């Protein structure tokens, strides 16, 4: 585990000692690797920057440059945390707590998302030690990648107004059913802006010279549309692909460079990496020993290493 | 069968065994007579292709 | 303390469990009351003799 | 002032160790000891009629 | 801090069976569906 | 299982670990007889791909492969060969006075040409010369080699930490990043910083010093650089050299084996990591 | 380690038994990690996901989903595999069977699809109980990322026709990708759905960005720094592509999530992450086809 401890610094509200008991299996973001550390850098008051608190995109950027840690065992003197970034060498598969409305799967990669849900705030309050605690919500990673694209684009609509007030909310989610509504309260600009620029600048490099030949086959896409099932379902209705349909540009130097093969490389370099440069890295994977295929809300799932 | 994980050691125990029919003819029939309840509510759902 | 039954194959292996629950006294207090009229006390005291 | 918070009760249940040669379904089976059944690919039974 | 065992033996026709029910004894509380 | 051994049999045409120290940060030479082909491929055609066809061919002139393949590249062999390249001269060049007096610049001069030729046709020296380890034993013969130089996690610097103490081999190397100082553990990485057609295909080898995650290292790879002035692209690759789980045991010396500045680093979780090169 | 058992089912033949003797040291995928397993969780018939046989996409969904296991010792009535994904890093040495490239002393080999090589090679079938064990191919990380982007590039020239992409030298050897006589006609129909995925994620985004960035910067730190590192790159791509192609905000930002949702799918689909490492001891550092190799647990 390469054991790391966090002590109980000063006093105890006597029911709130039991509040630390039911947080077993949650995640602490501690911005270090320590053998002992105070509880002051733990809470959300440390997540608050100079003067201002981060938004749910800034908390992504706040959870960027800190280190997650697993609650292992809860003492009245200390709390032993295992440093996820290094000390994931656990054949004992140190256990986590699922605090999420989604019943997951077996075999999901699990990445951490700030509490942004309408009813799972994960707000526990300490008044003897005046601190506020937001636990991250562990979620499956495609469902995690369906969230971060919404919240930045919702903040993309925070730059430009123009349109009438009835906008698509980006606030109805879909997992097999299960209509989810999240919170849209505040959108800090710099958390939107720096997230928007890497969405711009990576999509710059992901276009290359041999990429341009693919753009010719855009009318070839709709030729498969009215003659099969798979393509017509692949072609989205709310897509620009159905909108843009309504050429080599020769410039041929040398022609032994494999121009089409080189196109799919650098496109995958930056447009292939769009979930992980915006959000947190997944290192938690669902692995139950008993053959249980799903893990209930509130359960203690065994946790294995990087996916 | 041992396996060391996080926390402590974790002993697993299994006993291999088998069976046989050992009857040249039929043995052990099983009737089915009482119902608790239907599992489904018997329908009215479209199929979506 | 709960027992268990060792299955095999695709169903996961089991391990014994323990419970350890704790319960709390609640305290009721039920009441009776009665009276003595004013004429009776000095009679019981020995005053009005 | 005299005060005490007292402890009043602790109870354990019996864990019933029930052997297999007790129940009525011991009749249909003739269990017998054979080690090293893990070592065979066949020890299988052949019978006339 | 070679023996007798209780069971229930109904005789039907000219036969005899150990009519005995489980799950009140040896399947209860173990989170096992009674087969 | 927190102790491992690895072994590869090569020549002493490369590193000559008898001429090295007990602690050296060895590279392999994976794909050793490679790169006439990838000289032709992966590059835009304005690079004149007939250069690396001769360039590595002059390397093994200084060094027929036979049955002992060319491998086990030293840590010294890149620092001094790029000493004339990157922004340190007469101090990085003291690594050349370390090699040519103990190892040979004949093999450097063919390879410093490769360091202008590999980076020329976009055949970048990351993902070639992959990490091998810290030179545990040197059971080599006279002119041949047989080295055990274990990979495989923290055990290289425990089984040379319960006893080589991991030099940095140049005080210019071990880049003192995070002058914003605090307590914790050190996270070591292997970055090749480039300059493409500005300094005419620059080569660089140095180790960073950070208490930073891989997600807090890429923006740390965009900041602190002055070699952005390029436009081709895909500069500044890096992999994990692993964790030094102590910032207290770093040192400052100039004594080795020619007085070469050197940094003692005791106790390292050698997480082997993975490379990344896109921007 | 934590060795897991896969149960041999009932009556098989001696060539079905000998088929179990030609697989000692292969790679096996399994859904759950129960200490006793059956063969029904193993076979290619256990890869059905929509009622039909999976493609190389439908395998690579599961090949990134379920769990690798490597059979150390073969058995009657059991299959012993010490699985990779359990255990601490760089422990529990295991042994693999090479396929035609080298697998050098390092490389961190990756499990991937069979039909990128000979399709009815390593599709070993049991004759009695009639199931199929299509073992994945352990390729090292540079070449595994190389060949995956070539056939889908070859699928483009096979899509709508009018150099030859298939030579692809290794360090020493010349690797014949084309197994012509019956495979390549089955190639472009078994990577059939997959080529559409590499295309539609390109046609959507590029035709989205050229109506995103002109709709941006005037709807300012990201504004001037948009083409700062993209001077004569993005404006040149605005000069080249927007001229020889065609040219709405509320469906647009609705399409913004949907493309990038598909993008996060493909990164989990593609790029073939390393799972196990070759870093042996006292070997010749170079593995040949059909020979064993000591393989260690974690990248």
């Amino acid at each position: 585990c390469f054991e790391a401890d966090i002590a109980i610094p000063s006093g105890i509200s006597r029911p709130d000692a039991a509040a630390l008991q039911r947080c077993e299996g949650r995640v602490v973001f501690l911005p270090t690797i320590r053998r002992q550390l105070a509880l002051a850098d733990v809470a959300h008051e440390s997540f608050v920057s100079g003067g201002v608190s981060p938004d749910t995109l800034g908390l992504l950027l706040a959870y960027r440059r800190r280190f997650p840690a697993v609650i292992t065992r809860v003492l009245p003197t200390r709390i032993v945390a295992c440093p996820v970034d290094l000390g994931l060498t656990h054949a004992g598969t140190v256990n986590l707590r699922n605090t999420s409305p989604v019943d997951l799967c077996n075999g999901d990669p699990v990445s951490l998302v700030p509490p942004v849900f309408e009813g799972q705030a994960t707000d526990v309050r300490l008044e003897s030690l005046d601190l506020t605690l937001r636990f991250p919500v562990p979620l499956p990673t495609p469902l995690a990648r369906e969230i971060v694209a919404r919240l930045v684009a919702r903040g993309i609509r925070d730059l430009n107004p123009r349109t009438p007030g009835e906008l698509p909310d980006l606030n109805v989610l879909y997992y097999n059913g299960a209509r989810l509504s999240l919170v849209a309260d505040v959108q800090q600009l710099a958390s939107v802006n720096t997230e928007l620029r890497s969405l711009v600048l990576n999509m710059v490099y992901s276009i290359t010279e041999g990429t341009t030949l693919i753009l010719t086959l855009i009318p070839r896409l709709l030729a498969l549309s009215a003659q099969d099932g798979y393509v017509n379902a692949l072609l989205q209705m709310q897509s620009v692909t159905r909108e843009a349909a309504q050429a080599p540009m020769l410039m041929q130097d040398g022609e032994r460079r494999l121009p089409l093969y080189e196109a799919l490389v650098a496109w995958l370099a930056h447009a292939g990496q769009l979930g992980d440069i915006l959000a947190l890295a997944p290192a938690v994977r669902v692995c139950t020993f008993d053959g249980a295929a799903v893990v209930q809300s509130g359960d203690m799932a065994p946790v294995i290493r990087y996916p | 069968a041992r396996h060391e994980t996080g926390g402590g050691v974790n002993f697993t125990l299994t006993q291999p065994r088998g069976n046989v029919d050992l009857g040249v003819g039929y043995t052990a029939v099983a009737a089915t007579g009482t119902v608790r309840n239907p599992v489904t509510d018997m329908g009215n759902l479209p199929q979506n292709f | 303390h709960q027992p268990l039954i060792a299955r095999d194959g695709p169903h996961p292996v089991e391990q014994p469990v323990h419970n350890y629950m704790t319960k709390v006294i609640d305290r009721r207090a039920l009441n009776a009351a009665f009276s003595l009229a004013t004429e009776a006390i000095a009679l019981l005291t020995g005053e009005a003799l | 002032d005299v005060e005490f918070d007292a402890l009043l009760g602790s109870y354990c249940n019996t864990l019933s160790l029930v052997r297999f040669l007790e129940l009525g379904l011991s009749v249909a089976c003739v269990c017998t000891k054979f080690p090293e059944l893990a070592y065979m690919n066949e020890g299988r039974v052949q019978f006339e009629v | 801090e070679t023996t007798r065992v209780r069971a229930d033996l109904v005789a039907i026709g000219d036969r005899l069976v150990f009519l005995e029910a489980l799950e009140k004894r040896i399947y209860a509380a173990t989170n096992v569906p009674y087969p | 299982p927190r102790y491992h051994l690895t072994r590869q049999v090569t020549l002493t045409d490369l590193c000559q670990p008898n001429a090295e120290r007990a602690g050296a940060l060895l590279l392999a030479l994976r794909h050793p007889t490679d790169l006439p082909h990838l000289a032709r491929h992966r590059a835009p055609p304005g690079r004149q791909t007939e250069r690396l066809a001769e360039a590595w061919g002059q390397l093994l002139e200084a060094s027929e492969s036979g049955c002992a393949r060319a491998g086990l590249v030293s840590f010294n062999f890149l620092v001094a060969a790029c000493a004339a390249a990157y922004d340190a001269r007469d101090a990085a060049e003291a690594v050349r006075a370390h090699i040519t007096t103990n190892y040979a610049g004949a093999r450097l001069d063919r390879f410093s040409e490769c360091l202008r030729a590999m980076v020329h046709t976009h055949v970048f020296p990351h993902e070639v010369m992959r990490f091998f380890g810290g030179l545990v034993s040197w059971v080599t013969q006279d002119e041949l080699a047989s080295v055990t130089a274990v990979c495989s996690g923290p055990q290289e610097a425990t089984h040379t930490g319960h006893p080589v103490t991991i030099p940095a081999c140049a005080f210019v190397d071990l880049d003192a990043e995070l002058c914003l100082g605090g307590p914790g553990a050190a996270f070591l990485y292997l970055v090749f910083t480039y300059r493409q057609c500005r300094d005419q295909e620059l080569c660089c080898v140095y180790v960073v010093k950070s208490q930073l995650p891989p997600r807090g290292l890429e923006a740390a790879l965009e900041r602190l650089f002055g070699r952005l002035r390029i436009t081709t692209c895909t500069y500044a690759a890096f992999a994990e050299l692993g964790v030094m789980p102590d910032d207290s045991p770093r040192c400052l010396h100039r004594t080795e084996r020619v007085g070469v500045p050197v940094v003692i680093l005791e106790g390292v979780v050698w997480r082997p990591g993975g490379w990344r090169a896109c921007a």
